[PDB]
RNA sequence: GUCAAGUGAAGAAGCGCAUACGGUGGAUGCCUUGGCAGUCAGAGGCGAUGAAAGACGUGGUAGCCUGCGAAAAGCUUCGGGGAGUCGGCAAACAGACUUUGAUCCGGAGAUCUCUGAAUGGGGGAACCCACCUAGGAUAACCUAGGUAUCUUGUACUGAAUCCAUAGGUGCAAGAGGCGAACCAGGGGAACUGAAACAUCUAAGUACCCUGAGGAAAAGAAAUCAACCGAGAUUCCCUUAGUAGUGGCGAGCGAACGGGGAUUAGCCCUUAAGCUUCAUUGAUUUUAGCGGAACGCUCUGGAAAGUGCGGCCAUAGUGGGUGAUAGCCCCGUACGCGAAAGGAUCUUUGAAGUGAAAUCAAGUAGGACGGAGCACGAGAAACUUUGUCUGAACAUGGGGGGACCAUCCUCCAAGGCUAAAUACUACUGACUGACCGAUAGUGAACCAGUACCGUGAGGGAAAGGCGAAAAGAACCCCGGAGAGGGGAGUGAAAUAGAACCUGAAACCGUAUGCGUACAAGCAGUGGGAGCCUACUUGUUAGGUGACUGCGUACCUUUUGUAUAAUGGGUCAGCGACUUAUAUUCAGUGGCAAGCUUAACCGUAUAGGGUAGGCGUAGCGAAAGCGAGUCUUAAUAGGGCGUU
RNA sequence: AACCCACUCCCGUUGAAAAGGUAGGGGAUGACUUGUGGAUCGGAGUGAAAGGCUAAUCAAGCUCGGAGAUAGCUGGUUCUC
RNA sequence: GGGGCUCAAACCACACACCGAAGCUGCGGGUGUCACGUAAGUGACGCGGUAGAGGAGCGUUCUGUAAGCCUGUGAAGGUGAGUUGAGAAGCUUGCUGGAGGUAUCAGAAGUGCGAAUGCUGACAUGAGUAACGACAAUGGGUGUGAAAAACACCCACGCCGAAAGACCAAGGGUUCCUGCGCAACGUUAAUCGACGCAGGGUUAGUCGGUUCCUAAGGCGAGGCUGAAAAGCGUAGUCGA
RNA sequence: GAUGACGAAGUGGUUGAUGCCAUGCUUCCAAGAAAAGCUUCUAAGCUUCAGGUAACCAGGAACCGUACCCCAAACCGACA
RNA sequence: AUUAAAAACACAGCACUCUGCAAACACGAAAGUGGACGUAUAGGGUGUGACGCCUGCCCGGUGCCGGAAGGUUAAUUGAUG
RNA sequence: CCUUGUCGGGUAAGUUCCGACCUGCACGAAUGGCGUAACGAUGGCGGCGCUGUCUCCACCCGAGACUCAGUGAAAUUGAAAUCGCUGUGAAGAUGCAGUGUAUCCGCGGCUAGACGGAAAGACCCCGUGAACCUUUACUGUAGCUUUGCACUGGACUUUG
RNA sequence: CUUGACUGCGAGACAGACACGUCGAGCAGGUACGAAAGUAGGUCUUAGUGAUCCGGUGGUUCUGUAUGGAAGGGCCAUCG
C-alpha cells in the first residue's frame, strides 16, 4: 500500500493559498510565505475582536463628550449625573443621539444636570 | 545497488552533508523501512474458533438464513441441473454444505456464480456469513453437532 | 464682468491587488510492453566434439539490435501446421517466394571465420609467422588432416656407471576454463560492544584460497544412559536463555530426556550400492488438435453499457475487441496427440568399480606448546596435534567430566552407503491487501549504455497522439525557411507529432480600482470613495484613500525581532518500522485448569498436549511440606498459607 | 641564445590559466636537459630530506567490501480536537 | 516619550467624579468533570500552557463488503463558485477532462511535510549587468545572398618569418576533398566552417612496420622454494 | 583563363657551412651496448650426383600503414 | 609540483665504528637477489662538512667492547614429604 | 633577559650598522671552536650615479570603463511598501518607542553600514573522538641471542 | 575482684534514592562483680575507613555428573 501524496498536499496548499489572496507578492502566492501570513492575520484578528471593543467604546465616550461639552457639561460629569439618576442607557446609543437626534440628547443632559450631579 | 563512496569530502563543499548517494532522503535511494516477506497468520484458539463457529450457526438460524434440507445430491455433473434443483428451493446465493462432497455436487457450481459447495470441515466464518443462504443438509447438522459441540 | 481669499476633480514613467485568457513547465490522475516477492514444479551444469564472453562479417535499399557463420536473417531431412510470407526499431518501397504447400513451430543433422582455458610458435584478444603427412597445382600455391603442457599407463631407447637408474622419443586415456548460491577444507581481520581498554567480544564473521557434487558433509557405536534401558547419520520443535562458562564483566551457551520428518545397512574368505553398456515394458517432456452458448432496442464517434427476452456451463470475476462481453475473437474447463530426440522409474544380463587386503602400531596413551569441545587450562574429562616419546593383545583395550576401586556399556587405529537437509544464476506455470515511471531492478525507452576515471571502478537521464495515421490534398505570408493563418481528417487538433490530463513556481496581455508630501514583518480592527453583476439594499463581488494596534517562521536556549542557526521558490520524494522473546492495560475464549510447537492433514478445519505456565511454599542445599528456614530452642524473627 | 628552471615586481584571483602572463632574474659540457621502453606501491615505495612525491589526492593513495562502523554530539521528525 | 506646562498640566494633603484589561457582570454558544435524572436534563464547579501523560477523531492508498452501486445522459484528476461542521475536513455544483470510481462498516498501512548548509527536476533574483579569451590592424571595391564588419575575389594596408614557415614520430581517427545545407554547434551575424546530409579520396621490392637480431626488463618446460594463491629462475623466447 | 605543339639563356668568379670525408686524427679519464645479418673454418654426415661458385636465360619481391592535424580548433589541458 | 630556494639538504675532505667472503648489511615466511662477478687502498652504517690554526677536562648514568668466575636465574630433570 | 648596556665612528639627528669593552640571563672546540681568498637571484648597514619612490603630481598614448547593436553569466536571496537621530532591547536597530527629515524612478561613481558574500572557526574549550610521531608509559611482537630435546654417530682421555 | 570487648536473636524507632548506616527495651543460654535491688552486648559522644569478584585458612547436616569415596562447589567463621 504505498500512498501517493501529491493529490492531498494540493488541496491543502490551495486552502492557505485561498485564505492569502490579496496579499503583497509572495505573501498571496507562494507557501512557505502565505502560510505564515494567513496565521498573522489569524493572530492579529483574534486581537482585534478584542480591540474592535475596546476601540468603538473609545469613539463613542469621545462624541459624548463632544456632545456634553455644546450643553455644558463634561463626559465625567454627565456620567455621573446619569446615576445620580438611573438611565441604563449606554454610550452606543449616547453617541448615536449625539450625532442624529440632539434633541433628544439634550434632554438627556438636562435630565443629567437636573440630578445637579 | 552502488553507493559506496562517499558523494563528496565533508567540509569545503559548501554543500549538505551525504554519506552514500543511496541514502533514503535521495532519489535514487531506498525505503527506510523496507519491507521484506513476512507472515500475517495470527493465532485463533481451538475453543475460540469453535465458539465463533456456534454463535453464527445461531444467528444463521434467528435471521432464517439457514435451510436444512434432508439430504441434497444431483444426478450428473451438469450445471443447470445443479440450478434447477436450487429453483425449486427459490434459492441463488447459496452455500451448500454437505457431510462430503460429491464429485458430481463438485463439477456443477464450481462454475456457478454464487454458488459454493463446501463440507462441514472445509466451512469458514468467512463464507458462512458471506452467501446470503447456507443449505445444509441433515447430516451436516449432525457433523456440526459433532465438532461444535 | 474683474479682483482677492478658500477649496480641489481628471491628466501614471511605472507599480500593487483581483479577475479572465494565455505561455513556460512538467506535477497529478489514469495506463503499462518493466520490475519485485513468494508458492508449485523443473534440471542442477557448460567446456579440448573448443565453453562463458566477445571481434569481425552476414540483407536489394543498410545504421543499430536480434539471428546466423565465407553454406553466414540461413542449408538438409523427418513431424506439426493450412494461407500467407521475405526478423525488429521501421512505414513504406522494389525484386520476389507460396495450396505441386512457403513463412512459422518442435526433433535430428550439416556448416560453424577469427579471438578467448586457446592448445603449432609468438602476441599489444580478435593479429603475426610456422613445421610434418597425404592429394592436387607450370619458377606463386591450394585442399584435408595433424603439431601445446601436464598427469597416469605403456612401448622403444639409454648417462656419469658394469648391471640398471635418471633422462629422452612415440603412442593411448584424462585434465585445465567459466558459472549467483549451497557444501567441505586451508589462511584469517578490524570497526564495534565492554559506556576507556589489553583478557574477551564482534567472529572462525567479512575477505582471500583450494577441492567436490547435484547436493555435499556425516554416518552403522572403542555412542549415550543408571543398574532401568535405548541403538547409525542428518534436519526441525522443545528441554532453556536452564546447567555451565565469563576482566564470573559485556557476554557466550549445552546435554540428559521427549515430540517428530526419514528408514537400509552391507563388507575386508570381497558385500550392498553406484557407474557404463545392451536390453524389458512403462511414464513423462520437447509442437499441436478439437473445444458450448445472443438477439432486438435507446444514447453514442464506436456498445461490451441502458431497457426486454433468451441460451450455454466438468467452460462465470482471463486477455482485447472503437465505453464495462460466459455467448465477437484468442482462449478456459474438458477430452485427444508425437517420424524423431531427451529425462525418470522398472526388468536381466555384462564389464567395471566400491577395494583399502586379511579386523588395523609409530597407533592408544604420556611430557611440553597450541587448537577445539557452550567450557578464557581451570578440579579439567573427551577430541585433535607442532615437537619429543611410546603400549596391551578378548583371563585385552576405552568410555561413563580430575582421580581411584566396583559395576555398566562398547571394540579405535580399514572402508562404502539412499531419504529426510541446504541453495537457485537458470527454466515453466500460477499467485500477490507488491510498485506503477523521482516508484519498481542501476535499466519499462538500443542501459551496465551515455558519461567520468590511467585503470580497478563509478554510473545517468529519457514511457503515453488517436479506436484507426485517417500523421494534415490544396491556398496564403515567409528565405523552395522556421513558424503560422485557413481548408480538410477526426467524436475531439487548446488530441498536430516536443502530441492523454496538463497543477505550482515563474513570465505576460486585457479590464476594473488604488498608487508620485509619504517612513518599518506589509496584516488586522475601523472605514469613505469608486467600479461591476444584479435588481435596488439594512445585499454580492473587486479595489481600499484615510485611520487604531502591529519587530516573519523555525531551531536552540535562562532568554531572540534579533546583528544566533536554517531555508531562493515551487512540484515530487524524505524520518518510530519489522522480527523474535517478554511485561502491563484493554478485550474475548475456556476455566482448577489453560494451551499446543514441530509435524500429520482431500490443508485457515481436524489431529498432535512433547513442552510451557497455573494448582505450594520454604531453604544455599539435602530435604521438609501448609508450612519451612535460622536456632541449643516446642522461644523470637524472615518468607509462605481460605 | 635555444632548452631547463623559477628569485623579484605588477597583473590576474568569478583567471586566458585549479599555479599563468609581461617585464626583469639563475644554470646553460654537466652532480646537465630530454624522448622511448622498463623496475620499485600503501606501515609500502622513492626521497642531494621538504612530511617531499607516488595520476590536480598524501603524517599513510585510489577503489570495492566488513558497512546502514561508531557518534553521551549536531540537525530534522509530516493531519485534528 | 513629544508638544508644551509656572494661583500648574509640578509637589504635598483631602474630597468627589470619570477613563482604563482577554479581570468581573450581562446576553448567546461549545466543551470537561461530578452529582442527580424511568436516562433529554438539569444543576454546580471548571476549560493559558512547553516537555510530557491520557482521551477522541479526520483524511489518503490497498483488501473485504463488491459479479454490488455509480459512471460516456460523462469517472478519476484539474480549476472556480456556493454551502455545512469545533477542527482535520465534508457536501452540492459551472467549466476542463475523456475512463474509470468506491455509500457503508470493518481489515491493513511505503498513512499526512516548510524547514534536516535535506534529494531530484523546473524556474526566479542578481541583470539584460559582467564578459565575448593577449592591445598583428584594418580600409575600400566587386559578387553571391532573403539579409554581408566577418564568405569569396580584386586593390591597398599592416603582422610572423629559427616561425604565426615547411616536415617526421607520438596521440587522434575521416577532422581531408567536392556537391547540397544553416536548425543546433561557432562566446555576435554567417551565404562561411574542424558543423549537418551524401558522395569521393589513402596505390610501394626500395619510405615506415611485419619478417631477421638482440638491451633493459618480462615470461619461463623441467627445476628449487612457499599454508594455498604463488615467488624466483635454467634451457628457452619475447622485448626497440 | 583551361589545353596541344614549339620553347631563349642555361656560363664564370668568389665566400662557404652546424652537412660530408669522419665509426678519421689529437687528447683525457669517468675507460666507453649486446646479438644477428656478413666473412671464414672444420665437425656429424655425404656416396662424394646432392651441395657450392661464376655466366647466361626467364620469372618474382607477400601482408600491413599511407587521407588530414602536429611551434595544434584535430594530441594532453571539461572549452575553437 | 601549487605562499618558504635559504643560513636548509648535498658536497670534496675528515674521523669513528662494523665487515675475512656463503662479508657486515638490505629486500624476501623461503628459495633467491642486491652488496659484487667486488674482497679491508674493499664494502655498510654514523657524525662532521673545502682550506688554515686547532680540536681542552670527565668513564659516575646509559650504551658498546673485553674479563674472571662468586651469586642470582628458564624450560627440562623428578629426590623427598 | 635587563637593553636602545657603555665607549668610539658614521648622520644635523642612528633601537639598525662597523670597532671595542666583558657584568657569557643562557658561547665554546667534528649536534666542531675560531679565521678565511673566491663563489651566492643569501641576511644587515653605508656611499656614488640615477631617477615620478617622494614634495606633488601635470599632460599625453593605447587597452577597459560610458553609450549603441548582438549574445549573455555569477556568488547570494525568509518575505519586503528596505531613512536619520536619541533611547530601548539576546546588552552595537531600516523594521521597537519617541521624534526629525523625506514627491515617484533611473544612470554614473564611492564603499561607511546591512555584525555584507565566500568556508557547519583553523585560535580557545569540550568529546571517557581520531590520526600519526616519541619514549625509561602499559601490554605485547618481528628480528637477534641462550640452553634443553630431535636430526646426531664411534673412539679415547680428564672428570662427578 | 574480673571478661558482658558474651552466643542466638530482637519489639520498635532514627536516618535514608539504593548499597550502607545508628540506637535499642525484652526473651533464651551461659557468665562478671554485688549481701541485695541491680549494672554489664566495650570505651562520655560523634572520625580511626573500603563494596564486589578473585584467591588462602578452620569447621559443616549440604552437594558430590553410573555407584562408594574423593576432587570441585555451597553455607558458616575468618585473612590478604
Amino acid at each position: 500500500a504505498r500512498v501517493k501524496r501529491g493529490v492531498i498536499a494540493r488541496r491543502r496548499h490551495k486552502k492557505i493559498l485561498k485564505l492569502a489572496k490579496g496579499y503583497y507578492g509572495a505573501r498571496s502566492r507562494v507557501f512557505r510565505v502565505a502560510k505564515q501570513a494567513v496565521i498573522k492575520a489569524g493572530q492579529y484578528a483574534y486581537r482585534d475582536r478584542r480591540q474592535r471593543k475596546r476601540q468603538f467604546r473609545a469613539l463613542w465616550i469621545a462624541r459624548i463628550n463632544a456632545g456634553a461639552r455644546q450643553n455644558g457639561l463634561s463626559y465625567s460629569r454627565l456620567i455621573a449625573g446619569l446615576k445620580k439618576a438611573a438611565i441604563e442607557i449606554d454610550r452606543k446609543v449616547l453617541a448615536d443621539l449625539a450625532v442624529n437626534e440632539k434633541a433628544a440628547f439634550t434632554a438627556i443632559v438636562e435630565k443629567a444636570k437636573a440630578s445637579l450631579a | 545497488s552502488g553507493g559506496g563512496k562517499k558523494p563528496w569530502r565533508q567540509k569545503g563543499t559548501g554543500r549538505a552533508r551525504a554519506g552514500t548517494i543511496r541514502s533514503p532522503i535521495w532519489r535514487g535511494g531506498g525505503t527506510t523501512f523496507a519491507a521484506k516477506p513476512r507472515s500475517h497468520e495470527q493465532k485463533l484458539n481451538k475453543k475460540m474458533y469453535r465458539a465463533a463457529l456456534r454463535s453464527i450457526l445461531a444467528e444463521l438460524v434467528r435471521l432464517d438464513r439457514l435451510v436444512v434440507v434432508a439430504d441434497f445430491a444431483v444426478d450428473a455433473p451438469k450445471t443447470k441441473g445443479l440450478v434447477a434443483k436450487l429453483d425449486t428451493l427459490g434459492l441463488k446465493d447459496v452455500l451448500i454444505v454437505t457431510d462430503g462432497v460429491d464429485e458430481n455436487l463438485y463439477l456443477a457450481a464450481r462454475n456457478l456464480a454464487h454458488v459454493d459447495v463446501r463440507d462441514v470441515q472445509g466451512s469458514d466464518p468467512v463464507s458462512l456469513i458471506a452467501y446470503d443462504k447456507v443449505l445444509v443438509t441433515v447430516s451436516a447438522v449432525k457433523k456440526f453437532e459433532e465438532l461444535l459441540g
